[PDB]
């Protein structure tokens, strides 16, 4: 709809966040109204960082996606110093904060963020973005506790990659059903099913899917994520078949 | 090329010790690195396609190393035979 957006169309209030590259303010649109975030980065410690490229790609790609699940990008524009990204505002925070806050979610709770997150996914997958770094911290909540995918040779943190990128092979889409498998296991557990007190020790366990399972974690999940959490990407499942199965369809919530 | 080809050589180096072996270095075939954070840190991997003579007779080899170049760390993690 509109021309082109200046920060004198936003009210500013409080910091939400500090960033890498600069602070995430409180924001509204002055002629409706309507909250939202502004994120200022300063380009200086882009190029420090050289991650420009990856801003550009970032911007272009979340620009085109347009989903319930994922923070909307209204729009952008930039000076001297800074760029800035108009975002859609999540008032409850990051779901990495609301998992230390309750150290462990419920069956309904991660049902309904795995059903989210899936839904999310296989609309990328079907614009041919592959997420490819989705944890915790990358993760919003809206105003309904809805959850919001964040951002679009540093190949990511090592507890949430598959067997298939820490050993330098080739990967695609099924990268992101690990991943599932992962946050699924960390958000009834508290923890990543991989985690050690070293990193070589993660490696090991990744590469060779060692895990198990407290024993509060029921039949239905644990048949979940170990369909998930297979070492061939093959044998993972589809999207489809994560949204329809018995344990996530007997857990998770309708969207408010 | 540089650093790689010693990387390589410690590689085989480490395969020796590790499993009582005479693996002699021939060259580098193919070699690849990524980086991972894990908790605050940032750890490379080298991933190395390597000839080398086990018994005279010429094989092929992949190491995985770790290295954190500030701190002059490296560590074997795997080898094995292609
Ligand atoms: N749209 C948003 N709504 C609410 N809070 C946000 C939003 N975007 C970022 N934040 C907050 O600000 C922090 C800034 O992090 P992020 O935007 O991911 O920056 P970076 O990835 O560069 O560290 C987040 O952890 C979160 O708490
Ligand atoms: N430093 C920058 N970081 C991110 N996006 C930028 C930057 N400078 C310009 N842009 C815009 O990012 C998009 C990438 O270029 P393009 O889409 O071809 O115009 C456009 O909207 C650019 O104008
Ligand atoms: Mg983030």
């Amino acid at each position: 709809k509109k021309r082109q957006w200046a920060l004198e169309d936003f009210e500013i209030g409080r910091p939400l966040g500090k960033g890498k590259f600069g602070n995430v303010y409180l924001a509204r649109e002055k002629q409706s109204k309507f909250i939202l975030a502004l994120k200022v980065l300063f380009k200086a410690q882009l190029e420090k960082a050289g991650v420009e490229h990856q801003l550009r790609r970032e911007v272009e790609i979340q620009s085109h996606l347009r989903h319930p699940n994922i923070l909307r990008l209204y729009g952008y524009f930039h000076d001297a110093t800074r760029v800035y990204l108009i975002l859609e505002y999540a008032p409850l925070g990051t779901v990495y904060r609301e998992l230390q806050k309750l150290s462990k979610f419920d069956e309904q709770r991660t049902a309904t963020y795995i059903t989210e997150l899936a839904n999310a996914l296989s609309y990328c997958h079907s614009k041919r973005v592959i997420h490819r770094d989705i944890k915790p911290e990358n993760l919003l909540l809206g105003s309904a506790g809805e959850l919001k995918i964040a951002d679009f040779t540093l190949a990511g943190t090592l507890d949430y990659l598959p067997p298939e990128m820490i050993e330098g092979r080739m990967h695609d889409e099924k990268v992101d059903l690990w991943s599932l498998g992962v946050l699924c296991y960390e958000f009834l557990v508290g923890k990543p099913p991989f985690e050690a007190n070293t990193y070589q020790e993660t490696y090991k366990r990744i590469s060779r899917v060692e895990f198990t399972f407290p024993d509060f974690v029921t039949e239905g999940a644990r048949d979940l994520i170990s369909r998930l959490l297979k070492h061939n990407p093959s044998q993972r499942p589809m999207l489809r078949e994560v949204l329809e199965h018995p344990w996530i369809t007997a857990n998770s919530s309708k969207p408010s | 090329s540089l650093e790689i080809e010693e990387l390589a050589r410690f590689a085989v180096d480490e395969h020796n010790k590790k499993e009582n072996a005479l693996l002699e270095f021939v060259r580098v075939v193919k070699a690849k690195e990524q980086m991972f954070q894990w908790r605050v840190e940032f750890i490379t991997m080298y991933y190395l396609t390597l000839e080398a003579k086990d018994g005279g007779k010429k094989k092929l080899y992949e190491a995985k190393v770790w290295v954190k170049a500030a701190e002059n760390f490296k560590e074997l993690q795997e080898f094995k035979p292609v």
